[PDB]
């Protein structure tokens, strides 16, 4: 019932010595015999792990307290101790430093603290950024040791959220040169700025946001414990949210708190069976302690139901239980204070939060980011790839029809893939998926950044590799990062290909067609393949997936995947040369390859009548512009002429 | 310089050879204060090391204090990862707990250890692995350090291997087995290759389970890391006859095989880098009270005898010279072959039946099957060169043609 | 099923559909 300690300022070993005198048996209802010692921590790290050594596991002692802030370790934190009790499951109180690193279960054995580590911030962060919807954050920390785990635990809690942020790497420890990455934020979905680091790692970055005016409206600023004190006040903008825990900035109150967590544990222990004492660490003894992975258990696998916090619900980690918290204001450095966590959810308090913007309501922290990368996908009945008239200029045509022909800069290869690797000459485009944009770009303000992408195929999920891992490739890969997030392509939802991300509204319900030379599905010669009947169509495209739900046409797939090429250029010259038999795609294309060759016969034979809607990320505040566009085309005369335009397009 | 040999194994060899080793081991006449000591210590208890370190601290500033055990601990890795955080002294991990590989290291901490890392270990198993044709696999962490990095490495070395592996349900260990909550889920485990991510005592009270609870059989090949097979003296009497270890080091490879390698290093960077520091023995005086062109970090690229010796940012030889032995029936470590910097050299390429791998096991189902080249039955072909490797369809066939007809 | 058991026999059933482009000509 031995119980030791260790501390080095006189003021903690008084209060200790209160603790444990007065109001030690309060906790719970059993008379405790515990025999409390304290040990004076010495300027060497090496004597005093000795001390440690010859007096602690040689008096059979269940707990120790590590508080004092000047460790003789110039490093704030318990490492010889630590390093000294690890080996007999002795469970270190390091309530004296806030690293995550120390905090993980891995390289600690036993291991807990009574203050938030690095990832019980994040987690209060994260659990702060989904109350006003801030899925697309960024991440400033220059640390590395610690913030590699804290953007790692950031990174996972947003994949939990079925979501995915945009900047969550690091750039350099205390740095000056972060106006690159400013400027970039700035035109950004959301300018929380979410800094982990050092005392002198944030002031750097505080001083140049300073030097830049980084002090708008919508800047969040989520700071830690030991982020902002003595001079770094005055470099972080006046406003900054200052989080603080119970019992965690007085030494003597967060003293009292550990004791009380220690009785509790003592209590919970004595309170069950197999009450058994520690080995005893003299010469040439090397015994494990039976009773660590139950103390373990006990400590952070259980509950409390009294104490100094007198809270319940504690972490399985031994890292600080979920309570409620003391997050204050700093505007101006005084007593104001925001909305404070409650262990389970955040709930105002009697003011409300003031921003450094100017203003007490929500800021304008989620704007549509006016940086647009709208990628280019060449398409066979929309999208028309010609050389460029002018250098570097289009010349916008006009047919016999009511609508007018818009070329735009499409930014990319003159031809299809094996005509030429890649070019950058800025040819024109024009189609309907053109049309689309320009509606858009015309209706609201954005900087567009077309480009024109080298491949053509769509990208699936069958036999793609994706660095060993099962996400997107080709256009659709970049979707859900968050690059370019608009695409201008018809694509089909009708199966698993849009269960990530919502498309807008289906504006064709053409579906697809097979050609002839198989003319309908119930012919044999189209269920069964031969030598001629070539099925080259474009390869990883909705009809790869089609056939995979499909079961009825096994030996189809069979003379299907290893048919499809994977540009389409030479697929639509070979099948219009009279040299392909069966080619899988839009209705339009086979009207214009009728309306323009009378030999083919184009029976058209479709009977899919799927839906075609703008590809679109899920988690973006302009998916519903892209609705509201497509019913005011459906609803107005646009609608027939853009159809007469491109897709029943007669010469 | 001083080189301060810390034999801290529990064998009681003869020291007074060690202090003769600086001949052979490039003789220059540049070191001028050669302190070559040797202790031995008894005490199995880390206040036993602590007076020694300060005892050898206050003997002129002795620097380079390299240090070995013969088994391998938890408590001994810290201390010396502690001593080089604190002291900074580039210490040589050669075997015992001054092996112990850990999760994170320390950035300024010098600890270098000899042997292969978890990255490594499980490279070389991987390719023990699919050199027999076992993908059935289950793994089993534990709360040592290192089974994150070890499931994410194994993770990763599936996801580029696309010749088919099962993924089975990681089982783990971090708390204690009450035999009521860790049986069902053994009994789920139907996997032949059983990867066990143990410690010592931990294997041996997972073998005593599978042997009481009849899990034991004749197609269960248990396969334990460096970290279980860290000695070559102690050998329990549970692990049946086949385990595979894969160890860094053997009885072939003893303290004083590393011995002269490490002193030959030292040296070798001393007189590299004595033009920077000439006072390098320089440490604190003692343990009451108490990196710019040092030699703590300027050790990490000294080629011994052509070994690629090099450290990593935290410090493990990169090319070891590991030798994977299995279990004999009279419990002796039988050696079966080796691992080379280029790729495996599996000595002993024909897998052994073991139809009895402990003493009661009379079931005996391993058979063999001859076949020839024949043109309407199977046509013998070669494997695919792309990843060394085949499919489950096309089962491995030990071919035996020779090279030369005069050739054996 | 049994709704669809009396549609065995479908001259345009699932031909119906092609009414956007031209037929078979």
């Amino acid at each position: 019932v031995n119980i030791g300690a260790v501390l080095s300022t006189r003021k903690h070993e008084q209060m200790f010595r209160e603790a444990v005198n007065q109001a030690n048996k309060r906790h719970g209802s059993w008379k405790i015999q515990l025999n409390a010692t304290s040990v004076t921590h010495k300027p060497n790290a090496i004597q005093m792990a000795l001390s440690v050594c010859e007096d602690l596991i040689s008096s059979q002692v269940y707990a120790i307290l590590v508080s004092h802030p000047p460790t003789p370790n110039d490093h704030f934190t318990p490492t010889p101790v630590s390093y000294t009790a690890g080996f007999y499951r002795i469970p270190v109180l390091g309530l004296t430093t806030r690293m995550s690193i120390y905090s993980d279960k891995s390289i600690h054995l036993s291991f807990l603290r009574t203050v938030p580590p690095y990832s019980h911030q994040s987690s209060v962060w994260f659990e702060m950024m989904r109350v006003y919807n801030w899925n697309h954050i960024i991440l400033l920390v220059s640390d590395d040791h610690e913030g590699r785990a804290a953007q790692k635990r950031l990174e996972t809690l947003l994949e939990e959220r079925e979501s995915k942020a945009e900047k969550v790497l690091q750039f350099d420890p205390g740095t000056k040169n972060v106006t690159a990455l400013l400027m970039e934020a700035r035109e950004l979905e959301a300018r929380v700025i979410i800094l982990s680091a050092s005392e002198d790692d944030a002031a750097t970055v505080y001083r140049a946001a300073a030097m830049l005016n980084m002090t708008g409206s919508g800047y969040v600023w989520l700071v830690g414990e030991r982020e902002i004190s003595g001079n770094a006040l005055r470099y972080a903008p006046d406003g900054i949210i200052g989080l603080q825990l119970i019992n965690g900035k007085n030494e003597s109150a967060h003293i009292s708190d550990a004791v009380g967590v220690v009785a509790q544990a003592v209590h919970e222990l004595l309170e069950k069976e197999n009450i058994t004492d520690p080995p005893r660490g003299c010469v040439g003894n090397t015994n494990i302690w039976k009773t660590g992975p139950l103390f373990k258990r006990v400590l952070m696998s259980s509950k409390y139901a009294d104490g100094v916090t007198g809270r319940v619900e504690f972490n399985e980690d031994g890292d600080r239980k979920f309570a409620n918290y003391s997050i204050m204001n700093l505007q101006n450095r005084k007593l104001v204070q925001v909305g404070i966590y409650n262990g389970t959810h955040v709930i105002p308090n009697d003011r409300k939060i003031i921003w450094p913007g100017g203003e007490t309501e929500k800021p304008r922290g989620y704007q549509m980011s006016t940086r647009l990368k709208i990628v280019t996908i060449h398409q066979e009945p929309f999208v028309y790839v010609k050389p460029t008239m002018s250098d570097g200029t289009c010349k916008e045509e006009f047919t016999v029809n009511g609508d007018p022909v818009k070329k735009v800069i499409c930014t990319g290869p003159n031809d299809t893939s094996p005509g030429s690797p890649r070019h950058t000459v800025p040819q024109c485009c024009y189609g309907f998926c053109i049309d689309l944009l320009i509606k858009l770009a015309r209706t609201m303000n954005f900087t567009y950044e077309v480009h024109l992408v080298a491949d053509g195929k769509f990208g699936t999920q069958e036999r793609v590799n994706n660095s060993n891992k099962k996400e997107w490739n080709g256009m659709m890969g970049e979707l859900l990062s968050g690059q370019a997030d608009m695409i201008v392509a018809p694509l089909t939802i009708n199966n698993e290909r849009a269960q990530y991300i919502e498309f807008s509204k289906p504006f064709k319900y053409q579906g697809l067609t097979i050609l002839v030379k198989i003319t309908g599905i119930n012919d044999p010669r189209l269920r069964n393949p031969s030598d001629k009947f070539i099925y080259a169509t474009v390869k990883q495209s909705s009809v790869d997936i089609y056939f995979r739900r499909q079961v009825e046409l096994s030996t189809m797939y069979r003379h299907m995947e290893k048919h499809n090429y994977e540009s389409a250029a030479e697929a639509i010259q070979a099948v219009r040369d009279n040299k392909l038999h069966a080619f899988i795609w839009d209705s339009a294309v086979l009207e214009f390859e009728a309306s323009q060759k009378c030999d083919l016969v184009t029976t058209g034979e479709l009977f899919f009548r799927s839906g075609f809607g703008i590809g679109m990320r899920k988690d973006s505040p302009w998916k519903q512009n892209v609705s509201l566009s497509i019913l005011k085309s459906h609803e107005n005369g646009f609608m027939e002429d853009l159809d007469k335009t491109w897709v029943r397009y007669q010469e | 310089l001083n080189i301060a040999v810390l034999l801290g194994h529990s064998h009681d060899v003869t020291e007074r050879e060690l202090r003769n080793l600086w001949g052979p081991e490039q003789a220059t006449g540049l070191p001028l204060d050669v302190n070559v000591v040797a202790l031995l210590m008894n005490r199995t208890d880390p206040k036993s090391l602590i007076t020694h370190v300060c005892d050898l601290m206050s003997g002129a500033r002795i620097h380079g204090l390299v240090f070995g055990d013969d088994t391998d601990q938890e408590a001994v890795a810290q201390m010396l990862d502690f001593i080089s955080s604190q002291t900074f002294i580039p210490i040589l991990g050669i075997h015992g707990g001054a092996s112990m590989i850990m999760a994170d290291k320390d950035p300024t901490s010098t600890f270098f250890q000899f042997g292969a890392s978890i990255q490594q270990q499980a490279t070389v198993m991987l390719k023990i692995m699919q050199d027999y044709d076992w993908h059935v696999f289950s793994l089993v962490t534990t709360i040592f350090p290192g089974y994150r990095d070890f499931i994410s490495f194994i993770k990763t070395t599936v996801d580029n291997s696309f010749v088919g592996w099962d993924m089975q349900n990681v089982i783990t260990l971090d708390t204690s087995f009450e035999d009521a909550k860790t049986q069902v889920q053994l009994k789920k485990i139907h996997s032949s290759v059983i990867l066990l991510y143990c410690s010592k005592d931990e294997a041996v009270l997972i073998l005593s389970e599978a042997r009481s609870l009849g899990l034991t059989g004749y197609d269960f090949f248990w396969i334990v890391p460096s970290l279980v097979s860290g000695n070559t003296e102690l050998i329990p009497k549970e692990f049946p006859s086949g385990l595979i270890s894969v160890s860094y080091d053997d009885w072939d490879y003893s303290l004083e095989a590393r011995v002269r390698d490490g002193l030959g290093i030292l040296t070798t960077a001393a007189s590299s880098m004595l033009e920077k520091f000439s006072y390098i023995p320089e440490a604190k005086a003692s343990c009451y009270g108490q990196p710019l062109h040092t030699l703590h970090q300027f050790m990490v690229n000294v080629t011994w005898d052509g070994k690629d010796l090099s450290f990593t940012e935290e410090g493990y030889q990169v090319h070891p010279r590991l030798v994977v032995i299995v279990l004999n029936k009279d419990r002796e470590w039988e050696k079966v072959g080796k691992w080379e910097n280029q790729t495996l050299s599996l000595r002993h390429a024909v897998w052994p039946r073991y139809k009895s791998f402990s003493d009661c096991e009379p079931d005996d189902n391993h058979l063999s099957i001859v076949t020839l080249e024949e043109a309407p039955f199977v046509i013998v072909e070669d494997i695919d060169p792309l990843t060394e490797t085949c499919v489950r369809n096309t089962v491995p066939c030990r071919k035996f043609v020779k090279i030369n007809n005069s050739t054996n | 099923v049994l709704h669809d058991k009396w549609y065995k026999v479908v001259p345009c059933g699932k031909r119906s559909f092609a009414v956007t482009e031209t037929l078979q000509m």
